[PDB]
């Protein structure tokens, strides 16, 4: 038993992944075997949603989170998002649950059985954290690989059949993307716009062009920097803001996941391009948008002329104007006045909501297309009791956009905290008192007083 | 040495009154104009259309306001999440009426606060301490982010942030209530368990630690004397308040061990706190609260109320009338 | 001399798993009663004829619903013995009474004198100054305040807190919409006790973890303590030049630092006591008069302060007539207090 | 109380008729009227419009009258406006717009009896908070 | 209006600036321990 | 140390488990039949499904009356049947 008790470790059990750090064989397993467990989740929860699918109800309606993604992929899915085929869902859950033994097996054999160091049964695989050229290579490799990943992104929607295209003329549909932007000036672009209202960083994407560009230079980008990582070794200044040790790289990358997680929660919040809400269910804005769009299509139904209705306040009952003059919805949904979605911009013109088109022009689909969105909203509690907080059993519905924001909430919250747990760990451990202040070199006892 | 490098010196000098830091390079600014913004618009900010419907709320002092009703108030709903800086308005009156000093406040405060957790982990670098001060310091952090960022974005807007001011806090707790039933959230529920236990704790703490100081002064002196600042030997028995306590109870419920007591001491409330924040950040994207309204139903198939019931009776009283000239259509979607 | 009562004493304070004492003589049964009866109605009792509620796992509650309910308004402040000359010795209606109630309130506040009395002798015992039993001197005053006095100045026990978490949830939203007791500074104290210890608990103890001294050689520092070992474990010295360069000032004297520790909550719930005691009266913080006045006279004056109370209009004539069935509200649709649309 | 034969004995038609469900009938139409209505029609309101509800004494005076399982059942093939002038099918779930109503696709005849069922049966469970929304919770 | 917002931005530019450049400037060295961290 | 037997013998024990493999499923029988018999309803007067209400009554059996309550409850209880 090499170093697993706490008197040759130097660790407690409750820490005693941290045994591991220096174990290079061991520890390959623990990863290994670790990637094993998120790949069976994929495999049996994809099932386990297979399983329990009917498929005349809407996705949202079913808590269902894997379906959606493998569907906006354009696999299993037609007009409208409508399910023409589940085989593809069912082919992807076996695929990772197979795929899940692999990983497993190699996990299981490198965590008990195999070298439990691999530095001296091979110097391409052993690694010393310390070593910031075999850092960088391996660092290198994995870039390769990820780009790799947005190529078949760029392959599946280019050239196997397209993605799932909910801006698609006509109606949304499976499409194949012929021009991918490349125009850098679009594609970085997205990178420097505010995050705030109206402007949403890159959350705002909202067609596939875009997307599919974006994956072209993100796997080039980091390709390239793959090749660059595995064909140099950390500069100067590098060298020197750095903390060199597996904590401190542990930490680094618990602080990019960490800023991921929050990307991805507002992403799921306010995107309805990349998160369909034909698969997704509709964004708390455009549930609330379409509950104004509701109520002004029933109201003019029976006379009202809903342009020149004076609500309560003395702003518009239905219709009014943003800060910068654009006719938006009215009542409390004029926050949401930058939600776009298909079944509300055929009623847009230049200035905004259009009074001719909203008099004239609106359709059935779009009436009912508002009508399940508004009764759709992103709220529910706990239990999936859906609708307000005061709203009776009845509905068992919590929209998936609430799961998935809250728990990437959750998770990436955490993993901040994580992240300074490790970062301000790293730096004590390689200054050297992670374990407390030497008694006899008290550092505060060789500084000046305050006062 | 050069400029730079005396300025580097000076900026994580360990010997400052207050340290400054690279972190402080940018709490100290933010933090004195979070600071100075909020004090003139408690005193003097004119009233303010929190709900983007012309209906403009007096928060400040000079305009009606005691200290306990006074605040800054969320700007408008008209503004959502769009930026309000001071230079996107015409003028400062408009500034004025739509709510830019809490942006303004509310922003340079949660960078500054930001910095201040960088800080504290930045100082105990420099004096050789431990690092996770500022762990602890990211609970109330966090829950300072909850209400004033994350609960605005997941609602669309920063009207539904809350107000800096003491009734303005009170209002943002009972709409959540009627919003989000958040007493039956188990985040707040372990929030509680954690300000509650935390105040338990440190009581408890405090008492047993009295308790066992050792005798160093007479009656006519505060035994506070008897500890001098910096004395390598313990002013307390720990082994007294240990056999005190495991008697109150039983044994194995004391700690015998400084160590994992003040532990727990930090890890009780911060694990709780987190959990509220938590609670806050999570309700901000509608999952809400344990509904079980009507769950309880007797044979035919009447309504058996419960206090979940009364509860949400409650709820409904504060759900009908908050914002009360705001809502046009009949569900509050946000 | 070396009579019974010394002997018993003798037996009485024997060094056991579970220390007794002569307080024990009070604590145990008065707790085990207080906690069975709560486990007894909250698993097996209703709250029909009482209050109109389901409130047993029995009836389909869950651990969040489930309580032991106040009795019928029209109980009064009886005491409601099993003996007494309401439920007149039958148990069965007793249960369905509301007897439980103050079973569990009457048992409990003995329990809890019997623990403070506990608290008392150990100290004495082992030798000890007897400060924690003077800390349980605050939730003795919040326990007595809420579940005895509070009901006591109102009509009758069915106004005190039903033992449940939904049941006290309720209570809350009742002081809120009846009391506006937010707005009490009494309240406002408490709040800064509980929120300023739960505060003082955090940073003492993050620290005493983060100035701790390296004692041992291993990772995990733990081990590295000895309870009988003279030396402080942590440095005092540089804690204190810790906060006071973080934050402007630091505790310097141990002593002083752990009696605030004390003194802070055991303080702030002190207050909360002391105005729940004129919520018994409801001599509330309810308005002030300034703004009630201006208000009245300038329908464009608006504060946090005007809003909150239409909330509380609205709790109060929303959950009056199911929360107080004895005063058979009907409140037309008409009446309902309403924003637009809502 | 119970639910008894004579509560679940509802108008077939509006001849003076009546059919008296089973109480697997009743079952069945919760939970159809759940899995096709309830987002629009939890607790007998309209949420798209909160001027139509499902009081009994509503679908009476509706034309034609909808206060018997044939109307019910007729409403839910080919619904209409109140006054039964326009058919509605294209904004309100039908077997008709079975195509643009997808979970109109699985209902057979016998599952919108028992949805019919569940619309004359709940209010004579429920009273004045059947239909009444908020209020009465 | 334009001459505030050119006033904050070179502010904001300014302190940000001192943040980086300051933590790039040797700032795992700045402790009272072991400094030759690089 | 105060005399009684550490826990972690007692249940680590093979007597313990002889005894216990008795009592502890014997108890939650009794539990689960002290329900499933109906006696809970009848040792504390709790309502069944079927006995909040009479068929056709919907108002609350509230007690109104201190001293006659006990009266009050059993007028309640007839009216069911
Ligand atoms: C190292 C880091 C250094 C940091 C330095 C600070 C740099 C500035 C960043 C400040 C923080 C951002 C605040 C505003 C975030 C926000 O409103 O973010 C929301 C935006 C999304 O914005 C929305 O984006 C939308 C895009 O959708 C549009 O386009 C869509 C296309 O399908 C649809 O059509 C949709 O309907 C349509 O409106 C619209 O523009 C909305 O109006 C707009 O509000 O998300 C985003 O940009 C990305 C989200 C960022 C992360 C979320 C913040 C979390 C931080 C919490 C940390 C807790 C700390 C604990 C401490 C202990
Ligand atoms: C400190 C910490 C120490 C440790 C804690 C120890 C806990 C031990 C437990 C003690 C339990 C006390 C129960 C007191 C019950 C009570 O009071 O029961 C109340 C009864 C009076 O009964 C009430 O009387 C009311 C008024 O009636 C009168 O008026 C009516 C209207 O006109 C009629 O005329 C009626 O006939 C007439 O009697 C109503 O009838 C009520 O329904 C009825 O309950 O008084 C009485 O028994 C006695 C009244 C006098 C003595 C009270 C001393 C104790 C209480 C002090 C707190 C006071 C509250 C002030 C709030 C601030
Ligand atoms: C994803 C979670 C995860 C993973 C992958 C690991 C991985 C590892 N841990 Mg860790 N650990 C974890 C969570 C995890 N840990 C948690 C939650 C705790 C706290 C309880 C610990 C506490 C802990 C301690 C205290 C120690 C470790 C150690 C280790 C390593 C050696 C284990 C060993 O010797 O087993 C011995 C056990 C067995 C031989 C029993 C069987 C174990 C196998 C793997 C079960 C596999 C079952 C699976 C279904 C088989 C499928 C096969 C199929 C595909 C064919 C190993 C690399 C040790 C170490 O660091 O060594 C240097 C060590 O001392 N860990
Ligand atoms: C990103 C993570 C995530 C998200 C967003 C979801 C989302 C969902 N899951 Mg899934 N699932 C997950 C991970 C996730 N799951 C994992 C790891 C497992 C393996 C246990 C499952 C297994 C699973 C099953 C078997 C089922 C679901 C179902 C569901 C739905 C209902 C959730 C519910 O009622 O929770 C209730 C809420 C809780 C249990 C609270 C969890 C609180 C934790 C303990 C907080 C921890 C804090 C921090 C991490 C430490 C919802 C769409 C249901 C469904 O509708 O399927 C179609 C269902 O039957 N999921
Ligand atoms: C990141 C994953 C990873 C890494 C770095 C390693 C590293 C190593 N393994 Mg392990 N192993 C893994 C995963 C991994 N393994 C998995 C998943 C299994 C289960 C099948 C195993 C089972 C395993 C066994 C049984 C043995 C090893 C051994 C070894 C060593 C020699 C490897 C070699 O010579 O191959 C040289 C190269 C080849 C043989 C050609 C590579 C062929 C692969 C299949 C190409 C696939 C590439 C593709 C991009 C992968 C995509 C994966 C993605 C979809 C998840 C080396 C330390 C040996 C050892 O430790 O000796 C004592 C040994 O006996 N490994
Ligand atoms: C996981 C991916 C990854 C990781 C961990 C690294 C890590 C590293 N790279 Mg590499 N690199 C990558 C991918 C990555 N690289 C890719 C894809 C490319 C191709 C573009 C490169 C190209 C590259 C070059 C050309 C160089 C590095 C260098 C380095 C080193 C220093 C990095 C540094 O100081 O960052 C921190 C960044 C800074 C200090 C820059 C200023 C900080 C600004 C103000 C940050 C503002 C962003 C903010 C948080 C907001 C986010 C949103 C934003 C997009 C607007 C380090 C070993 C350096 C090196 O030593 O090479 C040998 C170097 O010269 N890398
Ligand atoms: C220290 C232990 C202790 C304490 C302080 C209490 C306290 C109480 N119990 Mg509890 N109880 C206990 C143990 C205790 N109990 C035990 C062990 C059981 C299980 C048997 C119970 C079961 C129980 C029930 C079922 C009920 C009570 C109730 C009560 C309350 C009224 C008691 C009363 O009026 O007594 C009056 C008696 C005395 C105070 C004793 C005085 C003795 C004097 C000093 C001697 C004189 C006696 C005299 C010679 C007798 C001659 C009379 C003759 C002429 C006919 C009170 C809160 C009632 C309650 O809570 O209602 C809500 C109630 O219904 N208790
Ligand atoms: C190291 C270690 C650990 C961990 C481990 C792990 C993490 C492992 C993993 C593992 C894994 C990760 C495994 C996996 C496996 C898998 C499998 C075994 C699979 C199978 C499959 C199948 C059999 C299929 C089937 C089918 C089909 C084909 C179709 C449909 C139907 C069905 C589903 C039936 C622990 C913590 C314990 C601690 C100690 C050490
Ligand atoms: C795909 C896609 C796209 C694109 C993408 C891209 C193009 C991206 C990029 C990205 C990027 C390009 C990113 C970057 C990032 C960065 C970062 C994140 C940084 C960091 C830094 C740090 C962390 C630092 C630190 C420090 C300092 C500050 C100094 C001193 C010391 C130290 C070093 C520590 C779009 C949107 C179009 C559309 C959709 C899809
Ligand atoms: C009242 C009364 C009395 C008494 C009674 C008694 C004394 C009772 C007791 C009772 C009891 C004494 C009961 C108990 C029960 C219990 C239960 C019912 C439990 C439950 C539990 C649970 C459910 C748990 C859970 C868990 C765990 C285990 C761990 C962690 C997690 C959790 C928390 C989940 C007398 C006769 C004198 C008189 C008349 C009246
Ligand atoms: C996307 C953006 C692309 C940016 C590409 C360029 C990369 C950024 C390079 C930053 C270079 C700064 O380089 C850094 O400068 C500071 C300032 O003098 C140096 O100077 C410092 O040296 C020592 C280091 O122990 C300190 O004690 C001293 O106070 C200071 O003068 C650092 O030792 C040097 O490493
Ligand atoms: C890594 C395993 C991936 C397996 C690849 C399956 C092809 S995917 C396939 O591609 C076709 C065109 O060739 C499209 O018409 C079709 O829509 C699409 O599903
Ligand atoms: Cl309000
Ligand atoms: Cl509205
Ligand atoms: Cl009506
Ligand atoms: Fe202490």
């Amino acid at each position: 038993a090499t170093n697993r008790d706490q008197e040759s470790s130097g660790f407690a059990w409750w820490a005693g992944n941290a045994r591991l750090i220096n174990l290079s064989g061991k520890l390959l397993g623990a990863h290994v075997a670790h990637a094993g467990l998120i790949v069976f989740w994929a495999g049996a929860m994809t099932l386990f949603e297979l399983a329990h699918f009917i498929p005349e109800k809407p996705m949202y309606e079913q808590g269902l989170i894997l379906i959606p993604h493998i569907a906006t992929l354009g696999w299993g899915v037609g007009p409208g998002g409508e399910v023409v085929d589940t085989f593809p869902f069912f082919v992807v859950g076996v695929v990772h649950l197979i795929s899940s033994a692999v990983l497993g097996f190699g996990g299981v054999y490198h965590a008990i059985r195999g070298p439990e160091t691999l530095e001296e049964y091979s110097s391409f695989f052993g690694y010393d954290w310390k070593d910031k050229n075999k850092m960088t290579t391996i660092l290198g490799f994995h870039l390769i690989v990820l780009g790799i990943g947005a190529l078949l992104l760029v392959a599946k929607a280019m050239f196997f059949g397209g993605l799932y295209d909910t801006w698609a003329p006509g109606g949304g549909d499976v499409r194949v993307i012929t021009n991918p932007t490349l125009d850098p000036r679009v594609i970085f672009g997205y990178l420097l716009k505010s995050p705030f209202g109206g402007e949403g960083w890159i959350v705002s994407v909202n067609n596939l062009e875009d997307v599919v560009g974006g994956h072209i230079w993100i796997g080039l980008i980091c390709i390239a920097g793959g090749i660059w990582h595995i064909l140099t070794t950390p500069f100067g200044w590098a060298r020197r803001a750095f903390i060199w040790s597996g904590e401190a790289y542990l930490s680094y990358s618990l602080g990019a996941l960490s800023m991921m997680g929050f990307i991805a929660t507002c992403f799921v919040w306010f995107n309805n391009t990349v998160y369909p809400s034909e698969f997704y269910g509709p964004t708390g804005p455009e549930a609330s948008q379409a509950q104004a769009m509701t109520f002004l299509i029933r109201d003019q139904k029976l006379g009202a002329n809903v342009g020149s209705a004076q609500g309560p306040t003395g702003l518009g009952k239905y219709l009014m104007r943003s800060p910068t003059g654009e006719i938006i919805f009215g009542g409390e949904t004029m926050r949401f006045w930058d939600f776009r979605g298909p079944w509300l911009e055929p009623l847009r013109g230049p200035n905004g909501l259009d009074l001719n088109k909203i008099k004239n022009d609106i359709q059935p689909w779009q009436e009912r297309r508002a009508a399940e969105y508004m009764t759709h909203a992103p709220l529910g509690s706990l239990n999936s009791v859906g609708g307000v907080a005061t709203e009776i059993n009845s509905v068992n519905f919590v929209s998936p956009r609430s799961w998935l924001a809250t728990s990437h909430f959750v998770l990436a919250f955490f993993f901040l905290v994580g992240h300074l747990w490790h970062a301000g760990r790293a730096r004590a451990a390689a200054a050297g008192f992670e374990k407390g202040i030497d008694r006899e070199s008290e550092p505060v006892l060789s500084m000046p007083s305050l006062d | 040495a050069n400029l730079w490098e005396r300025f580097c010196n000076w900026v994580t000098s360990t010997d400052n009154r207050l340290y400054v830091g690279w972190f402080g390079v940018i709490m100290i600014p933010t933090l004195l104009a979070a600071t100075i913004c909020f004090v003139i618009a408690f005193i003097a900010a004119p009233p303010v259309d929190i709900d983007g419907i012309r209906e403009p709320v007096s928060g400040s002092l000079l305009y009606g306001n005691n200290i306990i009703t006074g605040a800054v108030v969320p700007s408008s709903n008209a503004i959502g999440l769009h930026f309000y800086p001071i230079w996107e308005a015409a003028s400062l009156d408009e500034w004025l009426y739509n709510g830019g000093p809490y942006q303004l406040i509310i922003f340079h405060f949660l960078l500054g606060a930001s910095c201040y957790m960088g800080r504290q982990w930045e100082l105990s670098y420099r004096l050789g301490m431990r690092p996770w001060i500022c762990v602890a310091y990211s609970a109330p952090l966090a829950s300072a982010f909850a209400v004033f960022l994350i609960y605005p974005i997941g609602q669309g807007s920063f009207s539904d942030g809350m107000p800096l001011g003491i009734s303005g806090t009170f209002n943002f707790m009972i709409v959540f209530q009627a919003e989000h039933n958040i007493l039956m959230h188990p985040f707040h529920q372990l929030g509680v368990a954690g300000v509650f236990g935390g105040a338990l704790f440190c009581a408890m703490h405090g008492s047993l630690v009295t308790s066992s100081l050792i005798r160093e002064t007479t009656e006519t002196e505060s035994a506070n004397y008897g500890y001098k600042f910096g004395q390598e030997e313990e002013t307390y028995n720990i082994v007294a308040a240990h056999g005190y306590f495991g008697r109150l109870i039983f044994q194995y419920a004391s700690f015998n061990n400084s160590r994992s007591l003040h532990f727990f001491l930090a890890a009780w409330p911060v694990v709780g706190v987190w959990f509220a924040a938590l609670g806050i950040s999570t309700m901000a994207f509608n999952l809400n609260g344990f509904n079980f309204n009507h769950s309880v139903i007797d044979a035919k198939g009447n309504v058996i109320n419960t206090w979940a019931d009364i509860i949400n009776r409650a709820n409904l009283g504060m759900e009908v009338m908050h914002e009360r000239n705001a809502h046009n259509f009949p569900l509050d979607l946000a | 001399e070396r009579g019974w009562f010394d002997i018993l004493d003798d037996w009485l304070k024997r060094d056991r798993f579970v220390f007794v004492g002569w307080s024990g003589i009070l604590l145990f049964p008065c707790a085990y009663l207080a906690l069975g009866g709560w486990l007894t109605g909250t698993t097996f009792v209703t709250s029909w004829y009482t209050h109109g509620l389901a409130s047993s796992y029995l009836e389909g509650c869950n651990f969040l619903t489930v309580a032991v309910s106040t009795p019928a308004n029209s109980m009064g402040h009886s005491l409601l013995l099993l003996w007494g000359p309401e439920a007149q010795g039958d148990f069965t209606r007793w249960c369905q009474l509301g007897g439980l109630w103050t079973f569990i309130a009457l048992h409990g506040a003995f329990g809890l004198i019997g623990f403070m009395l506990r608290q008392f002798e150990i100290a004495r015992l082992v030798g000890v100054r007897p400060y924690n039993a003077i800390a349980f001197s605050a939730p003795i005053a919040v326990f007595v305040s809420v579940f005895l006095i509070y009901p006591l100045g109102q009509s009758s026990w069915f106004f005190a807190p039903s033992f449940g978490v939904a049941a006290i949830f309720r209570f809350l939203l009742f002081f809120q919409g009846f009391h506006n007791w937010t707005l009490n500074p009494f309240h406002m104290m408490g709040v800064a006790g509980v929120l300023g210890g739960a505060l003082l608990c955090a940073i003492h103890g993050a620290t005493v973890e983060n100035t701790l001294f390296q004692d041992g050689e291993g990772a995990s520092t733990f081990r590295a303590f000895n309870p009988t070992q003279a030396e402080e474990t942590y440095s005092m010295v540089t804690a204190n030049r810790f906060w006071s360069q973080i934050f402007g000032i630091a505790f310097s004297n141990k002593r002083w630092l752990h009696f605030f520790m004390l003194f802070v909550p055991v303080t702030g719930l002190w207050m909360s006591a002391i105005g729940v005691v004129g919520l018994a009266l409801n001599l509330r913080s309810y308005d002030f008069i300034s703004q009630e006045i201006r208000a009245a006279e300038d329908p464009e004056f608006e504060t946090f302060y005007t809003k909150n109370l239409l909330l509380n209009e609205g709790i109060r004539a929303w959950m009056a007539p199911q929360d107080q069935p004895h005063e058979n509200f009907v409140f037309p649709e008409e009446v309902l207090p309403r924003g637009n649309a809502l | 109380a119970e639910l008894t034969p004579e509560v679940l004995t509802v108008p077939l038609n509006s001849e003076g008729k009546t059919i008296t469900l089973t109480e697997k009938q009743y079952l069945e139409g919760k939970r159809l009227f759940q899995y096709a209505c309830a987002s629009c029609h939890v607790g007998g309101i309209t949420k798209t419009n909160p001027s139509l509800d499902l009081r009994t004494e509503t679908l009476a005076l509706a034309t034609p009258p909808r206060d018997n399982i044939e109307g019910l059942v007729d409403y839910m093939k080919n619904p209409t406006t109140y006054d039964g002038e326009q058919e509605i099918a294209e904004v309100h779930p039908s077997l008709r717009s079975a195509d643009i109503f997808p979970k109109m696709r699985n209902l057979t005849e016998k599952d919108l009896v028992a949805i019919a069922g569940h619309i004359l049966v709940e209010p004579k469970i429920l009273g004045d908070k059947w239909g009444g929304g908020k209020v009465y919770y | 209006m334009e001459t505030l917002k050119i006033t904050v931005y070179i502010v904001v530019t300014f302190f940000v600036l001192l943040f980086v450049f300051g933590f790039l400037s040797g700032d795992p060295a700045r402790n009272p321990k072991r400094k030759d961290l690089e | 140390t105060t005399g009684e037997r550490p826990f972690s013998d007692i249940i680590t024990s093979v007597r313990y488990w002889v005894i216990h493999s008795i009592t502890i499923p014997a108890l939650f029988i009794a539990g689960w039949l002290f329900v499933s018999t109906g006696l809970a309803y009848d040792v504390f007067g709790t309502p069944r499904p079927d006995s909040y209400y009479a068929q056709e009554q919907r108002s609350i059996p509230l007690v109104t009356d201190r001293f006659e309550a006990k009266q009050q409850v059993e007028t309640f209880l007839e009216q069911l049947k």
